[PDB]
């Protein structure tokens, strides 16, 4: 209820959520990824840099009306090439 | 030292490398989670993912609290890419509630699409050091981090960062152990950082990597560095 958030993908696309201040963000994450057609484990939800756990709440993180949740994908690596 | 992997350590490691729920949480700390999927990237010569790296970096940070060790703040592995592609403005809020100028060492793990390197800011030595286990030079990363320090000082401390005495360099292929396979870049990054945060010379080679992978599985499971 208490706040509207923007979840912004690293491709610049937005999904708006209305969420309760004391509710765990797990359902938000699972909605986003479900909506995106991708598995959960491929994604990483940051709020101003801080990794958002399944038991994090908007209140805990100090989020305000119109705040932004950024989505990042997994990063893997092993060696560099020629270029 | 190179402490031994014990019998029960082996039993525990082989255990989490097994088949199972890929999303099953196996270790939890720093309000982060490490799943069976994540652990698998330490298996054989699999490519380490961001979860392993960030988690380990956080363990280094925990350790750094002890007497006789330099204090450490480790940025997460998305930081540098975001600073580079968008500017300071996109990352300034990532350090509300952290004062980067009050620790000795900043660890900056760097993801380059298919490869891992490490940048380190050492306020004691006054230099920004880049480390590539494949021997590449990246002075632009160092410059970017200097520019970051300038801006972070204005924004968080309302004064100009003193640039006097700072050196920006990349470790040469022959000054740091190099990798010899197409997979261990993440492992070098982590172990480079392990030594550095203990203030001890880098004392390993590619030869120790399968030992380090197996060991890391354990140290992550028990959230203790050996």
């Amino acid at each position: 209820e208490y706040i509207k958030l923007k979840v912004i993908g690293q491709d610049s696309s937005e999904i708006h959520f209305k969420v309760k201040m004391t509710t765990h963000l797990k359902k938000l994450k699972e909605s986003y990824c479900q909506r995106q057609g991708v598995p959960m484990n491929s994604l990483r939800f940051l709020f101003e840099g801080q990794r958002i756990a399944d038991n994090h709440t908007p209140k805990e993180l100090g989020m305000e009306e119109e705040d932004v949740i950024e989505v990042y994908q997994e990063q893997t690596g092993g060696h560099s090439t020629v270029c | 030292e190179f402490p031994e992997i014990t019998e029960e350590m082996e039993k525990e490691i082989k255990n989490v490398f097994r088949n199972g729920n890929q999303d099953e949480v196996l270790s939890e700390a720093f309000r982060l989670t490490i799943t069976r999927k994540d652990i698998q990237t330490l298996n054989h010569l699999n490519w380490l993912n961001d979860e392993i790296i960030n988690f380990y970096m956080n363990m280094l940070m925990e350790r750094s609290k002890e007497k006789g060790l330099p204090s450490v703040h480790a940025f997460n592995t998305f930081f540098f890419t975001k600073l580079k592609t968008a500017g300071y403005q996109a990352v300034k809020r990532w350090t509300k509630k952290v004062d980067v100028f009050s620790v000795d060492i900043l660890l900056v793990p760097i993801h380059l699409g298919v490869h891992w390197c490490l940048a380190v800011v050492d306020f004691r030595k006054k230099n920004i050091t880049y480390y590539d286990s494949m021997g590449g030079i990246n002075n632009e990363a160092c410059r970017i981090l200097l520019q970051y320090l300038k801006q972070e000082s204005i924004d968080k401390k309302r004064k100009e960062f003193d640039t006097n005495g700072w050196q920006l360099f990349s470790k040469k292929s022959q000054e740091i152990p190099q990798q010899m396979n197409g997979s261990d870049a993440g492992m070098f990054a982590c172990k480079y950082a392990d030594c550095i945060t203990k203030d001890r010379p880098i004392n390993f080679t590619q030869q120790h990597m399968p030992y380090f992978r197996k060991r890391m599985v354990w140290e992550i499971l028990h959230r203790k560095l050996l």
